């Protein structure tokens, strides 16, 4: 019983499964069981598979409940090809790689979106999010591809320069601070603004401030656009002219008023 | 000037390969030691 | 209860069933039998129930099953005293030079805890190695643990031998422990020590490559026990009692290899690089006994010069880093400098002595601080040395001066330099008094200057030696005397 | 009580006791050893019919089988209280200084105590100014929180520790405890003694406020294994009565190595590179006692030695998750003559938060990391091609990164013995201002060689003016 509603969804975070594997190795070696690879016992994949396969989304006949698991693993010197990291990568349905190189470079969430994957895919996104983030993923992937030319070449055409600029816009958009989550309507609004060229004239260093100011705008000036976005985020065609208006209008008003 | 720069770059590239090969060999031996340790431990 | 019988001989370890009332590191005897006139000893280590594993200090093919063993009642010990001076001995203390039996009145047990923390004092008395670069940039004090780390044929043994040779009149008891070195190299080292007359105060402990892995493992401890006896009790050298000793462990990498072989033949679990997990404890308990005791514990000292051989100049290996962490400083002998002609090859950029900088003669430091600074400037300017005619007068002069100083640091083998000669040469070099001398002839210029001071001006050398302890070395008298000497030499040349 | 020794394997002694008087798991048993002095062993395991396996924590190389062992019935007890101030102790609590033994009236506390519970944990922390530019800017020394420096063999971990003590031990506002679980008896101790006795706080030396427990490298594995616990028991008395404590444990890795050797002699199955299977639990038991609680605060500062130069070694990997501020010393930086040798990219801290350290400090640190992150990204490009191929802004960031790397170097007052440069104490405010000015663009004209071993930015500007 949660907030007067029978909640049947659970979200479990194993703070570190590498330490759990270390504990199992300790208890196995103290029991004098034969070791395996890297002194871990033989059935450590069985260990973690037992642990993780209990996270499931039951059908309506069995209750309709769910249990979301977020295993956490530290990797020594970013060695993904180790034993426990590869085991739990095989077990899980998705991976979120955080890099120290991206973390130091200012990308605070530090996700390596190039190699982070989610096998569930768009089925685990709201229809608004699914409709808006496809262009995000495509543009970010192409920016990652063109970073090779961006690093060296200075004679690239205006198309490539603008495309690198757009990639930088999106990357600076993803730079989220700590303890400031953004609800689904807010992320949808920001990504719609960014992917529809409304953010092109904003310089890169001020994009985070632009997003914060835009969210203050929607939270204060136009709460109704946020309510409208959140209300119909599940429709098959999210960008309906109704949701399309009063949102582009809000972006235009914010752009005209500030800067 | 390009010829001088490429010659310096090729010399630096060849020096880097020698350094990397020196480092790769150390990693190659350490991989063997690790395996010969687990198998011997697994034998006993 | 003092007698037992071997029940299994294997990978250099005997089992010695039924030998109770044996202490945990007793040296068992294996009394001689038919076919074996002499007795080979063993160290009882794993005193498990109804079996006493013993490391055979020697070839393990000599003993069989059923051999009688007699416990000697002593923890493993090496004979030590004044009789050891001038003798080449086995790690067990038995002589190998053939001169005659070793005379000794007392024995000091190897494998003992180091004196401790309170029983120590900061080093103040310097050690004169005789190498310009070492004595000017990496000072060594009595009781300091200085590591000589290089890459195979680079001169670590040569540096140790030069340091041993220079301690002729310094009241030091040199000890050279050869661990894992081939017999040819040990013989050449002993012959070189004999030729220069340094063998009169040098004790050599030899555990060669052909010897069993039990040896090459207790040899450094035998040498360290000898050094400890010199440090605490002392011996009479040149009619005077000396309590200061210098010990060179030579290749400690081969010592670690021998201990690894002993451990793996005992089926102990391997660690990093297949070395046993206690190899750091091995070398630490070996080197920690080299201390500079305070006055109230006798005031003795024991300088240690371990030698570590690296592969492809890989200073970040296991054993080299272990020994670096144990010791007080490093002497990096780079192979590139050695091949380039700088025979006393020292990586001055990274070689350092954490302690002993204050344990230096005031003259040497007062003349060598600016030497080190100028060498640092030359190293900084090494990047710009490729450019031609693109450097101003200051940078060109600095590069030329650095080249001159490096050429001066180049010192031929087997020729130690007294402290007065070293400080005079550095004072000459660092006062713009050699800018006119061409680089290729600086070595012969230094040789001629030293010969001139030996022949023409012994009083200048004596005055410098007597006034090397003053707080302000460049006193007007010595300054004017040495300036007059160098002006005379330059005029004559 | 009154058992007999069965086996003596290394420093591990297996003894047989009567069936109904078997010692507990952590009891301290003793061999009379003759001569009137006894060897105190610590039980570790119980094997069956009155047979226990104990760690000698001593020479254990001159005693035979069948020797009697006396069971004290209590774990190892060490004196605690003001009587331990200004004294030097063994792992057993026996003083080793010239002064007399501790009186029986002084309380003896077991060295095996449970760490503070979850309720007692104190999460409040704030920046502890130390005067070192790289430490106070990138990885702030956390007051009331665990912090440690990870260095190889050639880097100056001991120099950094000694300079830190010299900077912060004078204004202690409380007592302090030093524990060299594994370290040279030359510079780790008997030279810190001279430094601490030389320093004077209003006619009372710093050593008069310090408890020092060594168990130096020379000691057998048992002493190095339990000396950390002895120091922790000596400091927990002062923490529990409210006194602020500075705790300096040197080379936790030596504690781990002693545990590894003891476990190898104990017959436990080896794990990873020969380490003990119980590595994580031993680290937890030692480290969880180093916590600032609601009764008092412990400002711990540890040191960790990485074998070879491997940061993936199990011991440093276990340490990394038990710290608030992590400082990483790199071999390459030290070989580049940068004596602090701290890698800003691999060194982090928990209190590097704008609400705790200051908004300007946080922004400066983040920029000083984003620079040198660009430099680490362009390292290969620079190495194989050169500076020319980079863009203008990339070039400028690269020389700014090199200037920052040079500027993190700082002379230490304890470095006078081998370097003639006088020591400098740069306050955190001055460090932040200097790095902000350097990042703004000021100092671009100055060559990189002028930032080497200087104080704040004003000293660099003064040196530039002196050289014109
Ligand atoms: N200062 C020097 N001047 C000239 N030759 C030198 C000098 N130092 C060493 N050598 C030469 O270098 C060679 C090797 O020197 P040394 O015998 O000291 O070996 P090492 O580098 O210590 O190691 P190893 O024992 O593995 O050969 C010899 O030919 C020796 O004559
Ligand atoms: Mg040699």
């Amino acid at each position: 019983m949660l907030n007067g509603q029978l909640v049947k969804d659970a979200l479990i975070v194993y703070d570190d499964l590498s330490k759990h594997a270390v504990a199992y190795r300790q208890v196995s070696l103290l029991l004098r069981r034969p070791p395996g690879r890297e002194a871990y016992p033989g059935d450590v994949f069985y260990l973690h598979s037992r642990l993780l396969e209990r996270a499931a989304r039951l059908n309506e006949e069995y209750g309709g409940g769910s249990l979301t698991a977020l295993p956490v693993i530290e990797t020594q010197a970013n060695d993904v090809s180790a034993y426990i990291p590869t085991n739990v990568i095989s077990i899980t349905d998705g991976q979120i790689y955080l890099e120290s190189d991206l973390f130091n470079a200012g990308q605070r969430p530090a996700l390596n979106v190039g190699i982070s994957v989610s096998r569930v895919g768009g089925a685990a996104q709201t229809r608004a999010m699914r409709a808006v983030a496809g262009k995000l993923k495509g543009e970010l992937a192409q920016f990652r591809d063109l970073a090779a030319f961006a690093q060296f070449a200075s004679d690239l055409d205006a198309t490539t320069k603008a495309q690198i600029e757009r990639g930088q816009r999106l990357q600076e958009l993803l730079k989220q601070p700590q303890y400031q989550p953004l609800p689904v309507e807010d992320q949808v609004a920001v990504l719609y603004a960014a992917t529809n060229n409304y953010l092109d004239d904003v310089p890169v260093p001020l994009i985070t401030k632009w997003r914060d100011d835009f969210l203050a705008f929607l939270r204060t000036a136009h709460p109704e656009v946020r309510k409208l976005i959140y209300d119909n985020r599940l429709d098959r065609k999210f960008p309906t002219p109704e949701v399309k208006e009063a949102l582009e209008a809000a972006i235009k008003e914010f752009k005209a008023t500030s800067n | 000037a390009r010829m001088v720069a490429m010659r310096n770059a090729t010399n630096n590239a060849k020096d880097l390969v020698r350094d990397l090969t020196l480092s790769f060999n150390k990693a190659r031996q350490a991989a063997i030691t690790k395996e010969v340790s687990e198998i011997a431990s697994g034998a006993a | 209860v003092n007698v037992g019988t071997v029940i299994a001989v294997g990978d250099g370890v005997a089992r010695l069933s039924g030998l109770d009332q044996v202490v945990a590191s007793e040296i068992v005897e294996f009394p001689p039998k038919a076919g074996r006139n002499e007795s080979i000893y063993g160290i009882a280590l794993n005193l498990e129930q109804d079996s006493v594993a013993a490391i055979i200090l020697g070839d393990d093919e000599t003993i069989e099953e059923g051999d009688m063993v007699t416990s000697t009642g002593r923890v493993i010990s090496v004979p030590v005293g004044q009789g050891l001076l001038g003798r080449v001995v086995n790690p067990l203390g038995q002589p190998i030079d053939g001169k005659g039996p070793i005379v000794y009145e007392k024995t000091r047990p190897i494998e003992r805890i180091a004196p401790g923390v309170i029983t120590r004092k900061s080093v103040d008395t310097p050690v004169q190695t005789g190498i310009i670069a070492i004595d000017a940039l990496i000072p060594i004090g009595r009781g300091q643990r200085e590591l000589i780390i290089g890459d195979r044929q680079t001169g670590k043994t040569a540096v140790a031998i030069d340091t041993i040779l220079n301690q002729k009149g310094q009241g030091m008891v040199c000890i050279y422990v050869a661990i894992g070195q081939r017999r040819a190299q040990v013989a050449q080292v002993v012959g070189t020590l004999e030729r220069f007359g340094a063998m009169e105060y040098t004790i050599v402990v030899s555990a060669t490559a052909s010897e069993s892995a039990a040896l090459q493992y207790i040899a450094p401890y035998a040498g360290c026990a000898m050094g400890e006896e010199i440090m605490e009790n002392g011996v009479m050298l040149n009619g005077q009692l000396v309590k200061d000793a210098l010990i060179v462990y030579d290749d400690l990498s081969k010592h670690a290899v021998a201990y690894r072989q002993v451990s793996l033949l005992l089926r102990r679990p391997p660690g990093r690089e297949a070395y046993p997990g206690d190899v750091f404890y091995l070398h630490s308990r070996l080197l920690e006994r080299a201390a500079r005791l305070n006055e109230e514990y006798g005031g003795g000292s024991l300088t240690a010069l371990p030698v570590i051989e690296t592969q492809a100049n890989d200073v970040s290996a296991y054993i080299p880093t272990n020994v670096i962490s144990i010791t007080d400083g490093q002497i990096y002998l780079e192979s590139d400098l050695f091949n380039a002609g700088q025979r006393p090859a020292l990586n001055v950029g990274i070689s350092v002595s954490r302690v002993g900088g204050a344990a230096q003669t005031r003259a040497m430091r007062a003349v060598a601080g600016k030497l080190k600074g100028e060498l640092a400037q030359f190293r900084d300017l090494a990047a710009f040395a490729q450019f031609a005619s693109d450097l101003d007068a200051t940078t060109k002069a600095q590069i030329e001066r650095g080249q001159r100083l490096q050429e001066l640091l180049k010192q031929p083998q087997y020729q130690p330099l007294p402290v007065e000669d070293q400080v005079a040469v550095l004072y000459a070099a660092t006062n713009n008094y050699l800018d006119d001398v061409p680089v290729p002839l600086i070595t012969k210029w230094r040789d001629d200057f030293l010969a001139f001071l030996r022949t023409a001006h012994p009083e200048v050398r004596k005055l410098i030696y007597d006034n090397r302890l003053d707080r302000k070395f460049p006193t007007p008298e010595v300054k004017e005397a040495l300036e007059a000497a160098i002006k005379e030499f330059k005029a004559t040349s | 009580a009154k058992g007999v020794i069965q086996e003596i394997i290394g420093v591990v002694i297996r003894a047989k006791f009567p069936e109904d008087e078997v010692p507990e798991i952590y009891n301290a048993i003793e061999i009379p050893l003759g001569n009137g002095d006894r060897l105190v062993c610590e039980v570790q395991q119980q094997l069956g019919n009155g047979v226990v396996k104990a760690v000698a924590m001593g020479s254990t190389d001159g005693l035979r089988r069948g020797l009697e062992v006396i069971d004290t019935g209590r774990p190892i007890a060490v004196p605690v209280g003001p009587a331990t101030l200004g004294r030097v102790f063994n792992v057993l609590g026996d003083p080793i200084d010239g002064m007399g033994p501790i009186g029986p009236e002084v309380e003896r506390r077991p060295i095996h105590r449970d760490p503070p519970s979850f309720e007692e944990q104190n999460t409040q922390a704030q920046i502890f100014e130390t005067g070192i530019k790289v430490i106070d800017l990138i990885a702030p020394f956390t007051r009331g929180g665990k912090t440690a420096i990870f260095g190889g063999a050639g880097v100056g971990k001991t120099v950094v520790i000694q300079e830190l003590i010299a900077n912060i031990a004078k204004e202690q506002s409380g007592f302090s405890v030093f524990a060299g679980v594994g370290e040279r008896s030359r510079e780790g101790n008997d030279l810190i003694h001279e430094m601490k006795e030389a320093r004077i706080d209003e006619n009372t030396t710093v050593f008069d406020k310090t408890v020092m427990v060594f168990g130096q490298m020379n000691e057998p594995p048992g002493a190095r294994l339990r000396v950390g616990l002895t120091a922790l028991t000596m400091a927990e008395y002062f923490r529990d009565e409210g006194r602020d404590i500075l705790l300096f444990i040197d080379n936790i890795f030596r504690f781990v190595q002693a545990g590894s050797e003891v476990s190898s002699l104990l017959g436990r199955m080896p794990s990873q590179v020969g380490y003990q299977p119980t590595l994580g639990t031993e680290m937890g038991e030692l480290q969880e006692r180093i916590t600032s609680t609601k009764r008092g605060s412990i400002t711990s500062m540890q040191a960790v030695y990485v074998p070879a130069d491997d940061y993936t070694d199990p011991a440093p990997a276990t340490v990394f998750s038990h710290l608030d501020a992590t400082i990483s010393l790199e071999r390459s930086i030290a070989e580049r003559a940068i004596f602090p040798a701290v890698d800003p990219l691999a060194s982090t801290s928990r209190i590097l938060d704008p609400n705790i350290v200051g908004e300007e400090h946080y922004r400066v640190a983040q920029e000083v990391k984003r620079v040198l992150q660009r430099y680490k990204d362009l390292k290969d490009i620079i190495a194989i091609l050169g500076m020319e191929e980079l863009s203008d802004e990339d070039k400028l960031t690269v020389q700014r990164a090199r200037k920052i790397e040079l500027f993190f170097s700082q002379p230490f007052t304890v470095a006078q013995q081998f370097t003639g440069r006088p020591g400098k104490y740069v306050p955190v405010k001055k460090t932040v201002e200097s790095f902000a000015r350097l990042l703004n663009g000021e100092g671009d004209h100055i060559p990189e060689s002028f930032f080497y071993m200087q104080g704040d930015f004003d000293d660099v500007l003064a040196a530039y003016e002196a050289s014109q």
